[PDB]
């Protein structure tokens, strides 16, 4: 198996993650 | 020289790098004042002394916006996406059309340049009425960007001549890219030509009294969504067919890489409405429709993800690594061609995780026009696609001009793209932030130095990074002069393969590449999609006109 | 080996790209839900509301500030709001807290961003467009406003204020 590539489609997934639900929260923090 | 006899291609394409490097530079001048601005320092009176001509922070960036933006990623994306597929191809583009496209871009250039400089349309990069420009940076700007229909007619030339000559074969990888690129690029580019030709074209040469704000801005953001793209996707056709083999590896799918880049032909135009998300009178189903298709764009950024990573962890693991970071370590870390794309790629990351945020509809009022964007396009294009094209100095000029590049001058490249990428992260870092703060863009903050108190500490990223980047900057511009005025010549060095990668052996998939390459039919489901997202807007827009007068307030 | 690592890749690029996919799709049905919420009011009316902008301040309910706040629901406000060379008129705009706010927002001259700092509320306003968006302010005291799109040398220092009474 791709462990690297794997490793690295993980850290892209957990930014994408935390950069769309912590806005998403400050948007109904602001609602 | 005898190189240039046999391959003129290599001078014009020479001649647009250049040029992209001179506005790059020159654009790039105004970053570091305006991130110490962005970090409420206040550097404009020095930068005045040096350039007595910038009378305002807002010239400084209209300047550094459409130079960097606009100039610098035109001019390498019609150097790459002529000349990569030229020479894949190993034919010769109608070199007359090359260096008409090259003069128009030069000419256009210099007709919108007089009047920027001379302070007679600070209306930045945008330029959304009814701020007015003065007429020739529209008109030098309009020219500047038609250039590159020549370049489309060059590359639509090279492929159906190569087709004739090879009657059911499939198109070789890179001028496959190449082709739907430039084709997206065709359909993307008629909105900016319909916004110029019917409204601030005639609106600047004093022929009607005003322009519609919301027709003008909607026919902007038509082409404004995928220009990011044609901006991203020459950095994308070396990053899939030359970076492998910089690496020590190879493509590890060419399907998977050609379907990325049709994915982009159908779904990079119909868009643009993402960026009107806070504009009124348009309606807000079409908001969503947008929204999701916009969505559905980041998905051959993804498999780009997967794809490139795959094959980077391929080579690694061929030059012996071994572990989950052993593959990493292993790559050709003191190879600045190498380096540059993968840093940019690093940033990218970020990058496009921002970009889905901003998609996302009503998460794009918590960010939309504040410095959460700035944050977002460093990334992607001053980050990435700059520093794969400062990656291209590497192997790509050598390869144009013989003159080789020494010990020196490669470690020099390894410090520029290494700050140039660190300052582009701090400075992200300081940007995201200031943004969800609700520091404005666009804003000469440091002007109001009590206004933004909670801004304070993403404000010393700022900072950093504006120092970080003015020394970047100032190695680029010695390092980048070392190697144009430089002595030694080596005509082998011209002579040379492009360092194109093998594609790793596996069946594959023929059909799936043989469906891709029905190339006239992709190309009219992608116009079909531009007539269904953006025609029924268009058509209330246009059947319900308010035109108004135009501003100068600078 | 070649064949391997190639078979391999592409089964794991599989897997991903569905992840990849549903994970998308679940931030389509997050918006979807933002849009059935009140949340959604700050989106901005889609439907034309044509204005002139060179009359603006001489007639019309712009062309007075002091009369710019109206009563039109038994909870709801729709206030006037004119952003303009390098101002808000009313300044400041005053409304009750937990009304809804129904924000009709236009300019007399180029665009401006209308951002109100600590809330969702952030619309583009252009001359001869009336700008429509809805907020109820939860919580009373001075919110600032920003303009968030550049409108010449006066941009930075455009600020205004809305004060949410008890
Ligand atoms: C080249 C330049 C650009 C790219 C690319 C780009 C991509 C996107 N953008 Fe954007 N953007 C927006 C949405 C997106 C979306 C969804 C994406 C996507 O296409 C992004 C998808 C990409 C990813 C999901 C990342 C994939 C990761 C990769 C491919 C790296 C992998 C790592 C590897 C392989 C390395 C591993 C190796 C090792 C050694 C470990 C929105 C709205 O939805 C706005 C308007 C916001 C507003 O309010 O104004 C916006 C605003 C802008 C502006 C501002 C325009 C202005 O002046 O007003 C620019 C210039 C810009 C540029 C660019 N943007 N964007
Ligand atoms: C030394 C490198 C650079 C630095 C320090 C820098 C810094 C900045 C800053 C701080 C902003 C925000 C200013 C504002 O919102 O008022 C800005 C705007 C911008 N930058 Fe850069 N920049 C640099 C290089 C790049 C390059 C290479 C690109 C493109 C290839 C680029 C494209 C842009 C654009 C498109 C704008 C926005 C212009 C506008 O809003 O009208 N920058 N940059
Ligand atoms: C190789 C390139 C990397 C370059 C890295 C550059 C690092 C910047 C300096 C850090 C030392 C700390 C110096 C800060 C001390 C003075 C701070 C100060 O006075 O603040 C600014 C002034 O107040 C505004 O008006
Ligand atoms: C290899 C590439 C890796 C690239 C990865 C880069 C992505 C960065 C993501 C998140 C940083 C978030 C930082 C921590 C979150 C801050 C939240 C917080 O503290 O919120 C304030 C709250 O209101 C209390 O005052
Ligand atoms: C490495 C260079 C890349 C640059 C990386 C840019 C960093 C921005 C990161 C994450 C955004 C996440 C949003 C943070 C949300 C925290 C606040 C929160 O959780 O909201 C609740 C609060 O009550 C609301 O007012
Ligand atoms: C402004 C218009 C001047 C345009 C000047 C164009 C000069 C064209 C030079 C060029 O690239 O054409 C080669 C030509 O045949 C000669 O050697
Ligand atoms: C080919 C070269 C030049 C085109 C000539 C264009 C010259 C047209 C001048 C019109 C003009 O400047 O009218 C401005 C007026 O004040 C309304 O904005
Ligand atoms: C290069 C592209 C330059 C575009 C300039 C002129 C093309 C033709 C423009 C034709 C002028 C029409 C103006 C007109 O008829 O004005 C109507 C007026 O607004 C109501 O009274
Ligand atoms: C496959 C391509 C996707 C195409 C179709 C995707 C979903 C569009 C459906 C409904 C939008 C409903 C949005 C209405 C939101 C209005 C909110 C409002 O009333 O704001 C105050
Ligand atoms: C505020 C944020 C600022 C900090 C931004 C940092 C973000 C990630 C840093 C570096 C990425 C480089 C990742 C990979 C580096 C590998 C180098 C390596 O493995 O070197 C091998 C050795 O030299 C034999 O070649
Ligand atoms: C605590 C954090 C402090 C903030 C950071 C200050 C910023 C820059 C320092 C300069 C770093 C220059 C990096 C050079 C790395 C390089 O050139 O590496 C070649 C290498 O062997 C692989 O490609
Ligand atoms: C990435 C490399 C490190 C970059 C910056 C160090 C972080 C600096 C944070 C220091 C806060 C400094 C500041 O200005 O403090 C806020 C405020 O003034 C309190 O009273
Ligand atoms: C040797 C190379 C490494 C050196 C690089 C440093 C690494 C990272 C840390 C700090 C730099 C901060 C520099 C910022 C300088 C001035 C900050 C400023 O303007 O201060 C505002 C203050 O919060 C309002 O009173
Ligand atoms: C004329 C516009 C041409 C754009 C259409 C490109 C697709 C096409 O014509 O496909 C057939 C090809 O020429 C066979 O080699
Ligand atoms: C709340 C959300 C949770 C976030 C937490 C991070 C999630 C991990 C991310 C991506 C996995 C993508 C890789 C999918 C692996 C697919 C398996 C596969 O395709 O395996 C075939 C192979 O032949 C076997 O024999
Ligand atoms: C194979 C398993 C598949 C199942 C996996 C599905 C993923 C679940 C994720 C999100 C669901 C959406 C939850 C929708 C509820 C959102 C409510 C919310 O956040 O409320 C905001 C605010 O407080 C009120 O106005
Ligand atoms: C590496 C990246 C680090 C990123 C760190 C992220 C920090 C985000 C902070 C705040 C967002 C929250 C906004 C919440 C809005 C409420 C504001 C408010 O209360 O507004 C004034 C009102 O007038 C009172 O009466
Ligand atoms: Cu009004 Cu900026
Ligand atoms: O434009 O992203
Ligand atoms: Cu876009």
């Amino acid at each position: 198996k791709p462990k690297g590539a794997l490793a690295v489609i993980l850290v892209l997934t957990l930014t994408i993650l935390v950069f769309w639900l912590g806005v998403y929260a400050v948007f109904f923090a602001r609602g | 020289s005898r190189v240039y006899e046999a391959y003129p291609e290599k001078k014009a394409t020479l001649y647009f790098l250049v040029l992209g490097f001179l506005a790059l530079i020159v654009g790039s001048l105004f970053g570091p004042f305006q991130a110490l601005n962005y970090g409420n320092v206040d550097a404009y009176p020095l930068l005045k002394r040096l350039l007595p001509f910038v009378q305002s922070y807002y010239q400084g960036l209209t300047l550094h916006g459409v130079l960097n933006a606009i100039v610098f990623t035109q001019l390498f994306a019609q150097a790459i996406m002529v000349y990569l597929p030229a020479r894949e191809l190993n034919m010769r583009p109608n070199m007359g059309l090359m260096w008409l496209s090259w003069w128009m871009a030069f000419i256009g250039l210099v007709v919108a340049a007089l009047p920027l400089l001379a302070n007679e349309a600070t209306v930045l990069y945008t330029f959304y009425p009814p701020l007015k420009g003065h007429w020739a940076f529209y008109l030098g700007a309009s020219v500047f960007v038609l250039s590159t229909w020549v370049s489309i007619y060059i590359v639509l030339d090279l492929w159906r001549r190569w087709k004739a000559a090879n009657p059911g074969k499939v198109t070789p990888l890179v001028t496959y890219m190449a082709v739907v690129f430039w084709l997206m690029w065709f359909l993307a580019s008629l909105g900016l030509v319909l916004e110029a030709v019917l409204f601030l074209l005639p609106w600047s040469f004093g022929l009607v009294e005003g322009v519609d704000p919301l027709v003008a801005r909607t026919l902007f953001w038509w082409t404004g969504h995928p220009i990011v793209y044609f901006w991203l996707l020459p950095a994308y056709a070396i990053i899939y067919t030359i970076l492998p083999k910089q690496a020590g590896g190879k493509l590890v799918s060419d399907p998977m890489a050609r379907l990325a880049f049709l994915l982009f032909l159908l779904l990079s135009t119909p868009v643009g409405f993402h960026h009107q998300f806070a504009d009124p009178g348009i309606d807000p189903t079409w908001k969503m429709i947008h929204s999701v298709l916009t969505l559905f764009v980041a998905v051959p950024s993804l498999m780009t993800a997967f794809t490139v990573a795959a094959s980077l962890e391929f080579a690694g693991r061929l030059r012996g690594g071994r572990g989950l970071f052993g593959w990493i370590r292993a790559l050709p870390w003191d190879n600045p061609a190498f380096v540059a794309p993968v840093l940019g790629l690093l940033g990218f990351i970020p990058g496009g995780a921002g970009g889905i945020v901003n998609a996302s509809f009503t998460l794009d009022y918590v960010v939309h026009n504040t410095a959460w964007v700035p944050g977002h396009f460093h990334l992607q294009v001053a980050s990435l696609v700059t520093l794969t094209a400062m990656g291209s100095l590497y192997w790509l000029l050598p390869n144009l001009t013989g003159k080789p590049i020494s010990d020196a001058q490669r470690r020099l490249g390894l410090a520029v793209v290494w700050l140039w990428f660190l300052g582009m992260m701090i400075m992200a870092v300081g940007l995201h932030w200031a943004g969800l703060l609700n520091v404005p863009r666009r804003a000469y903050i440091a002007q109001v130095p009590d206004a933004y108190p909670h801004a304070a500490v993403p404000m010393v990223f700022n900072v950093l990074a504006g120092i970080v980047l003015l020394v970047a900057l100032l190695l680029f511009i010695y390092g980048l002069f070392s190697v144009l005025l430089s002595r030694e010549r080596k005509p082998e060095l011209a002579e040379a393969p492009l360092p194109f990668a093998e594609v790793i052996s596996g069946p594959e998939d023929r059909r799936l590449v043989l469906a891709m390459d029905r190339i006239g039919f992709w190309f009219a489901v992608a116009a079909i999609l531009v007539v269904l997202a953006y025609g029924p807007t268009l058509v209330q827009l246009f059947g319900h006109l308010n035109p108004v007068p135009g501003w100068r307030l600078w | 080996d070649e064949h391997k690592a190639h078979k391999a890749i592409l089964a794991y690029e599989k897997g991903w790209l569905a992840f990849s996919l549903a994970m998308l799709f679940v931030f389509i049905a997050l918006i979807a839900y933002t849009l059935a919420t009140h949340t959604a009011g700050v989106i901005p009316a889609g439907k034309l509301e044509r204005v002139d902008p060179t009359t603006v301040r001489q007639e019309g309910p712009w062309a007075d500030p002091a009369q710019a706040v109206v009563q039109t629901g038994p909870n709801q406000y729709t206030v006037y709001v004119l952003a303009f060379a390098f101002g808000y008129q009313p300044n400041p705009i005053e409304v009750p807290q937990g009304a809804e706010i129904v924000f009709k927002i236009t300019s007399p001259d180029v665009i401006h961003g209308f951002h109100v700092e600590g809330t969702n509320i952030n619309v583009e306003v252009l001359p001869g467009e009336v700008s429509t968006v809805r907020y109820t302010f939860k919580r009373p005291g001075e919110y600032r406003i920003i303009c968030n799109q550049y409108c010449g040398l006066g941009h930075q220092n455009m600020f205004g204020t809305i004060v949410v009474k008890e």
